[PDB]
């Protein structure tokens, strides 16, 4: 949108480094091992053929928008959850909501659970909703 | 024509409040059943407060019991009542009794709860104030009753008959007396025959009855006077059969229970001139056939009554001959007792022994010579040994004095005897009654057949009575304690205990015992084996049986012989021929000698008393024992009740009546399709599917066989579990359903939840999410 | 028997439980009389027993072609009519009056028939918002109406 796509331009420069204004193979694993660690080379080619057509800003936001598609919103989510705390305390039993996922409903996996509350806002018991959701996506912050 | 005499033969209150469901009869301890006034319910349990103690507690609804109202409390008849129920009879009675009244009716039954003692209610001026009332006037008295006895024997033409009964010491010897006492004040001209019956009692109360630990005066014999009548007037005459005596006695006395009154009454002094005539130191003390238990009988005077004995004696028309002949024979008991031994001869001091002799008018050397181990025929003599010749003393002691007893009625029998036109008669029976002890044999089995046998004649005037609203409540009906009979001939019918103790009679004790259990027993549901009920200061037996009275264990030890008397035949013989009229006629041989087990009499006796008794509109009447301690105006109510438990109240065979009023808050739930209309029920009748030869709609109330109002509660029980869990199912339902909605809504945002995070979770993990991330400076 | 159209009356109710306990095309015996309520039904516990049924949660657990001859069986089954409710609370009412306290009310269901948890009964009340007077009873002849006049009316 806004920001959104501005802030995604912004980034282009920085992957884009020949700044030829396209991102080349040769031209992705360099900014790699320039913020920490890079692809293999075939991860590379793999990144590239999901360019059907060239590199440029406008293939590039294309296949990105491409993914936040299918997903629903946020209050609809910091609200999904709402369902469940009946009394309106904005936090829900670890024990609850996790007891939830696992053994009730399109049964999450371990691994995905893990891989879920691994970094889950968790007080006194209390998973924080609110945020694990003014997250799960973006949260208005600054 | 009130209150001039009736002090203690017949207002108050009509108001303090009485509520109606909120006061009730409760259950206690110590007064039985305490009132109470109800506070609360939770089910079976129910919160219910003491009246006048205060104090509450927990209760079952199903001991709870009714109570009647106020202007219908201390009520003549009970009959008449509302609730006639267990805490209800055992009011109204205790209120009367506390009261000064004895006597209260219930249907066509007498209630006279014995006062312990002496009362007005019975001076000619009443009687006077009775005789040809209808039963509806006049307070409650036996004279009441006893009236319309005559009054129905008159009009209607028949014999009437009246059986007054009730435990020991209740009082039903003393009330067959007042009874005739009164009959007696109708009659007279213009000592007496009249006044010579009064007598009869001295005579055989005297030489028949005895103190008991329970009644100091409890009697021994069963009797049945008749007193018949002219077609006109008073009397025409009398007699009397009596049933049983207590030979036992005789010889044993019971610890702190004695011998029979004269034998105490013969050693007083009253008429010295005879302590000669008895050769008898008249000190009561150490003779030893009748001093085993008391000697001393409180309130009770033996030289009084003794006398008053002589003196009755005479107007029964005794000669002076026949009035001495009997004392004598009795004396010569006390002496007997005596005879030592010490050896098969020893006679020790042949010096008392001497003395039994000059009495019955045998030489007593003769006597103690051929029986002493001396013979008999076949003649044949063996050894009589120091033991059964003890134990064959005694068999003269008691084989005499009932020989005696007997004698003395068929005696009295004589003189009461006119020969007059005699048309009708007013039989009283004074009898036994059913008697369960901490043991139980022979004789205290007969006690128990003559009183089945008395159980028939019971319900048979029921049945009667019962077909009396039959007629009363429109409806005709079509073994409701045909087992009783299978009790009554389990033991008198011809291949039972009696058609063989007389039978199967090479005896001893299990040649007996055998026949029994393999013939009628094993199988029969009355005649069983034995068992322990824990019968407390109890013991022994062999066989156990029921009767409607319960049941009661025997024993068979000894009986073929118990059904007879030892009387050692040549000591018989020997005074079987002795020049003392009443000793030698008392063992006169026979029609010809060159017959009797105790049964063949009774079963003879008896058969022939219910003959009679089927020949008379009987009148039942019922003796109470208000308590054990023979103090007056004191209530046990543990003890009255237990009487009331098998006379006039439940615990046989008949139809439930039932008052439709009741039907409704009873088993309405057993059929709920209706809307008042007191026909509430044919319905739920019908809407049952009953085969109803089973039940009779009679007017207000509904009649069903046994066990049929039993299903009912049955039924009415199960039936209740359902219809509660029913409507307990449907509350469970509308909670599963109240949210419903409340579920599906989460299904969906769950699905939202596992769903958007289980892509923000592969969102980080698409290899560009990273580098981007990897770069928002 | 159920028509077709109810045949599915079962199938989308039960697409709500295979969820409760996991998609996966079958659901525990637990569950099923539970779900033969949410179908206007009130079967006894001792019932759904019969139709398969189980006691504690997770012992047995069935798709749909067995879940089915349950409902049916548990369907053909005897429920209460208003009398039925009414000439059996009648044996409580000693007054005749036509009120059965709190406290005993509690007992009778908390303690008579298939016993209810307190719980059951403390919702069941609130919901058709019952109450007592100041004697502390109340008109069960009302109650039973609406417990009986289902949840929504
Ligand atoms: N109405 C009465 N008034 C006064 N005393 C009475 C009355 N009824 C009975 N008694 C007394 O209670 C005693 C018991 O009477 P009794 O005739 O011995 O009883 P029973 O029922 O005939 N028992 P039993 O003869 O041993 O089978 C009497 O001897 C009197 O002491
Ligand atoms: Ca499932
Ligand atoms: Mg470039
Ligand atoms: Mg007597």
């Amino acid at each position: 949108p806004q920001k959104q796509i501005q802030e995604m331009k912004e980034a282009f420069s920085m992957i884009d480094v020949d700044r030829d204004g396209f991102v080349s193979k040769e031209d992705i694993k360099a900014i790699s091992e320039q913020l920490g660690r890079a692809p293999d080379d075939k991860e590379l080619t793999a990144m590239l053929k999901e360019a059907p057509g060239p590199l440029n800003f406008t293939m590039f936001l294309s296949i990105f928008s491409d993914k936040l598609s299918g997903t629903d919103s946020e209050e609809t989510i910091r609200n999904a959850f709402a369902m469940f705390d009946e009394q309106e305390t904005k936090k829900l039993n670890i024990e609850y909501i996790k007891d939830l996922l696992e053994n009730m409903g399109d049964n999450f996996n371990k691994d995905e659970m893990r891989m879920t509350f691994k970094e889950a806002p968790v007080e006194g018991g209390k998973f924080d909703y609110v945020k694990f959701t003014a997250m799960i996506k973006g949260s208005g912050e600054e | 024509f009130s209150d001039p005499d009736f002090q203690y033969l017949a207002m108050k209150e009509q108001t303090a409040a009485f509520d109606g469901k909120k006061n009730c009869w409760v259950p206690d301890e110590k007064e039985g059943f305490a009132s109470a006034e109800i506070q609360s319910s939770k089910g079976d349990e129910i919160t219910v407060k003491i009246v006048a103690d205060s104090s509450t507690r927990t209760v079952k609804k199903d001991d709870i019991q009714s109570m009647n109202p106020p202007k219908f409390e201390k009520l003549e008849d009970m009959a008449n009542m509302t609730y006639l129920n267990e805490a209800s009879v055992l009011y109204n009675l205790r209120s009367r009794y506390t009261s000064g009244l004895i006597y209260t009716y219930s249907g066509l039954f007498c209630i006279a709860v014995n006062p312990y003692r002496r009362l007005p209610i019975y001076t000619d001026s009443v009687i006077a104030k009775y005789r040809g009332k209808r039963k509806t006037e006049i307070p409650p008295h036996l004279f009441s009753v006893a009236d319309n006895a005559y009054q129905n024997m008159v009009t209607d033409r028949e014999n009437q008959s009246c059986l007054i009964t009730g435990e020991s010491g209740a009082g039903k010897t003393e009330n067959t007396k007042k009874v005739i006492m009164y009959l007696a004040k109708v009659a007279c001209a213009v000592g007496s025959l009249e006044d010579q019956i009064i007598q009869a009692n001295p005579v055989l109360e005297a030489y028949g009855n005895a103190k008991t630990t329970r009644n100091n005066n409890s009697s021994r014999f069963g009797k049945f006077i008749r007193i018949h009548f002219g077609p006109t007037g008073k009397i025409a005459g009398a007699d009397i059969e009596t049933y049983l005596l207590e030979k036992s006695r005789v010889t044993y006395q019971q610890s702190a229970e004695r011998n029979y009154h004269i034998f105490y009454q013969i050693c007083s002094n009253a008429i010295p001139e005879l302590n000669d005539v008895m050769l008898v130191t008249p000190d009561s003390g150490l003779y030893s056939f009748i001093n085993q238990g008391c000697l001393t009988v409180d309130n009770i005077d033996d030289v009084e009554e003794f006398k008053l004995c002589d003196e009755a004696f005479d107007i029964l028309g005794f000669t002076k001959e026949e009035k001495q002949s009997m004392f004598k024979c009795t004396a010569s008991i006390l002496h007997m007792g005596e005879m030592k031994f010490k050896e098969q001869a020893e006679s020790d001091g042949t010096a008392e022994a001497e003395k039994v002799a000059f009495l019955c008018g045998i030489n007593a050397g003769d006597l103690l010579k051929a029986l002493l181990k001396p013979k008999v025929k076949v003649m044949v003599t063996k050894g009589q040994n120091m033991n059964q010749v003890v134990n064959s003393v005694g068999a003269l002691a008691k084989s005499l004095y009932d020989r005696m007893f007997n004698w003395l009625v068929r005696r009295v029998n004589k003189t009461l005897d006119t020969k007059a036109k005699r048309n009708y008669y007013i039989g009283v029976l004074d009898i036994a009654g059913f008697e369960i002890f901490d043991f139980n044999s022979f004789e205290q089995l007969c006690i128990n057949y003559t009183n089945e046998r008395l159980q028939q004649f019971f319900n048979h005037h029921m049945f009667i009575l019962e077909q009396e609203e039959y007629k009363k409540e429109g409806i005709a009906w079509e073994d409701f304690g045909m087992d009783l009979q299978m009790c009554i001939d389990l033991i008198e019918k011809p291949m039972g205990i009696l058609s063989i103790l007389e039978e199967e009679c090479k005896a001893d004790d299990k040649s007996f015992q055998d026949k029994l259990y393999q013939n009628h027993m094993g199988k029969n549901r009355m005649f069983t084996k034995p068992g322990k009920p824990t019968r407390p200061n109890q013991g022994p037996a062999h066989f156990e049986l029921h009767h409607y009275a319960g049941n009661v264990p025997y024993s068979i030890t000894g009986w073929l012989e118990k059904n007879k008397d030892p009387i050692n035949e040549n000591v018989v013989a020997l005074l079987g021929a002795s020049k003392e009229p009443l000793v030698a006629e008392l063992f006169k041989a026979p029609e010809e000698p060159a017959f009797q087990t105790i049964s063949a009499v009774h079963r003879e006796s008896l058969n022939k008393l219910m003959k009679n008794l089927y020949s008379t509109h009987p009148h039942f009447v019922r003796c109470i024992i208000p308590n054990e301690l023979k103090q007056p105006g004191l209530v046990d109510a543990e003890l009255v009740l237990h009487q009331l438990q098998c006379n006039g109240v439940l615990e046989k065979g008949f139809p439930s009546r039932l008052i439709y009023s009741e039907f409704k808050q009873r088993y309405s739930i057993l059929a709920p399709n209706a809307i008042d209309g007191k026909t509430v029920s044919e319905k739920i009748l019908a809407g049952l599917q009953m085969d109803p030869a089973e039940y009779r709609l009679g007017t207000t109330k509904v009649f069903f066989k046994a066990g049929v109002l039993g299903n009912l509660e049955e039924m009415r029980d199960e039936r209740l579990s359902k219809i509660i869990s029913m409507f307990q199912a449907h509350i469970r339902g509308y909670l599963i359903r109240k949210a419903y909605k409340k579920l599906q809504d989460q299904r969906i945002g769950l699905s939202v939840i596992q769903r958007n995070i289980r892509k923000w979770l592969v969102l980080r993990n698409w290899q560009w999410w990273k580098l981007y991330s990897k770069v928002k400076p | 028997k159920l028509s077709q159209d109810e045949i599915d009356d079962l199938k989308d109710v039960f697409e709500l439980f295979d969820f409760w306990d996991g998609r996966d095309g079958a659901v525990d015996a637990f569950k099923l009389g539970d779900v033969c309520r949410c179908l206007g039904i009130n079967p006894r516990n001792e019932d759904v027993f019969a139709v398969g049924g189980t006691h504690k949660m997770g012992e047995k657990s069935l798709p749909f072609e067995e879940f089915l001859p349950a409902y049916e069986g548990l369907m053909d089954c005897e429920q209460g009519t208003f009398a039925d409710y009414m000439e059996a609370f009648k044996t409580f009412d000693r007054e005749g009056q036509g009120f059965i306290s709190g406290a005993e009310l509690r007992h009778v269901l908390t303690a008579l028939g298939e016993r209810l948890s307190d719980e059951d009964v403390d919702e069941i009340i609130k919901l058709t918002d019952l109450q007592e007077d100041l004697e502390g009873n109340v008109k069960y002849e009302d109650f039973v109406k609406k417990v009986m006049a289902g949840p929504y009316p």
